[PDB]
């Protein structure tokens, strides 16, 4: 394990060779998840990007953030995705979670300490739990295929994860820097593999 | 996993003195200001009391004369007045990843 | 009043398999962990694991990950820990107690039931 606290993975040169990927501590498939995460990139007002690919054997992008240029954030559990319109974007770091459950198939998407509607999405799915995690890049096979026009460029820290749907309480202590733990991916004690032209540097967000 | 190794074992206390209680995790576990770290009171025949969250955070309910103190890897429980009541012994916890552990322990004893 | 009151104490031999229980009172049960801790006679504290009823899933120290299962009930508030071919180590005073699951400070305890084995 890593402290990564206070540093994030810097991605500067579209790629499809800069990567890195984490390693979670996974069994039993997931019935729910939040992911909460911090980025800074320009790229939103120029093409789309992957924030967070999950992929597993049985489906590359079983779980997927993504930001596509003229609609916004979007968010696929399953190889099915739902829109998270943001027509006019600017410029910063930008903290996001997401939450689903299964047996609600509820999708949460808070970005900057705000929820957006919730939605709904793959109601009863289960998500693998041999997981590819990548940060960097967008899979189009388990563990690869990556597409150099879906990297992302900029920067990418703060990427917790758990179990479970956080509650708004939770979500905004989490927001807000407060003390929490992660049950499924924990940025204070992180393992994971770099690959490329990657590096470890100080964050530029509070 | 994250051994905590507290010290010493037992302390002998007159009543109003000052209690001095170490922890020493093999790790850091301060990130962004707080610190992972919690300290408990157990009595004789009853289940541990939390005293102080995150190094320092003095549980509600608690004496103003705890008060836990620490960053990074070392950490101490301070009882000032030591008090009759204060006759317990004292465990160190971290929140930090799985699996939590505790410490030894330390007994105080006036 | 918040309280967990757990099942007393249980009186068993070698080669069997006891069941303690944790009925949560006064609180949501959803919105906490339920975690499980040994302590011997005397001796220490050892962190067995938590359960998320939430989500009906568990974590254990390695030393327990076949020794124990926990288990909860959503509709009675009531935590369980089986403790599986249990020896004469096993005899301590078993704990469950609450944390807000994110933070994992132990913020009430039950009484401890003692099995002696």
């Amino acid at each position: 394990q890593t402290d990564m606290s206070r540093k994030a993975f810097v991605f500067p040169k579209e790629s499809d060779t800069s990567y890195v990927s984490l390693k979670a501590p996974l069994t039993k498939p997931l019935k729910a998840f939040t992911v909460c995460l911090h980025f800074y990139t320009e790229l939103s007002s120029t093409r789309g990007y992957s924030i967070f690919s999950y992929a597993t054997k049985r489906q590359d992008n079983e779980i997927l953030i993504f930001w596509s240029k003229d609609i916004g954030y979007s968010f696929t559990v399953g190889g099915s995705e739902i829109l998270f319109e943001v027509p006019e974007v600017t410029v910063a770091p930008v903290h996001i979670c997401t939450s689903w459950e299964s047996a609600s198939g509820i999708v949460e998407f808070w970005v900057d300490g705000k929820p957006r509607v919730r939605k709904s999405l793959k109601k009863g799915y289960t998500v693998g739990a041999e997981a590819s995690i990548i940060l960097g890049q967008e899979q189009d096979s388990f563990g690869g295929n990556f597409e150099g026009s879906q990297s992302l460029v900029g920067d990418i820290g703060n990427v917790n994860m758990w179990d479970f749907v956080l509650s708004p309480d939770e979500i905004n202590t989490i927001y807000l820097g407060g003390p929490f733990s992660p049950n499924v991916l924990n940025w204070r004690a992180l393992k994971y593999e770099v690959q490329g032209e990657v590096f470890t540097k100080p964050q530029l967000w509070p | 996993d994250i051994v905590l190794t507290q010290s010493p074992a037992s302390l002998a206390v007159s009543l109003g003195q000052r209690a001095t209680i170490s922890c020493r995790a093999s790790q850091s576990v301060s990130t962004s200001g707080y610190s992972y770290i919690h300290w408990y009171q157990q009595k004789p025949g009853h289940p541990p009391k939390l005293l102080i969250k995150y190094a320092s955070n003095l549980d509600s309910g608690v004496p103003a004369r705890f008060s836990g103190s620490g960053s990074g890897t070392d950490f101490t429980l301070n009882i000032h007045p030591v008090e009759e009541e204060d006759a317990a012994t004292y465990f160190c916890q971290h929140s930090w990843e799985l699996p939590l552990t505790f410490g030894a322990g330390t007994k105080l004893e006036i | 009043q918040v309280q967990l009151q757990q099942s007393g104490t249980e009186l068993s031999k070698p080669g069997t398999g006891v069941k303690m229980s944790c009925k949560a009172s006064g609180y949501t049960f959803i919105s906490y962990w339920m975690h499980w801790v040994k302590q011997r006679p005397g001796q220490g504290l050892e962190w067995i694991g938590y359960i998320n009823p939430s989500t009906d899933s568990t974590d254990y120290n390695q030393n327990f990950k076949d020794k124990a299962t926990m288990t909860v009930d959503k509709s009675s508030t009531t935590a369980y820990m089986q403790l599986s071919t249990i020896t004469s180590e096993d005899s301590a005073v078993y704990f469950c107690a609450r944390s807000h699951y994110l933070s994992w400070d132990f913020d009430v305890w039950g009484a401890g039931t003692t099995v002696t084995v």
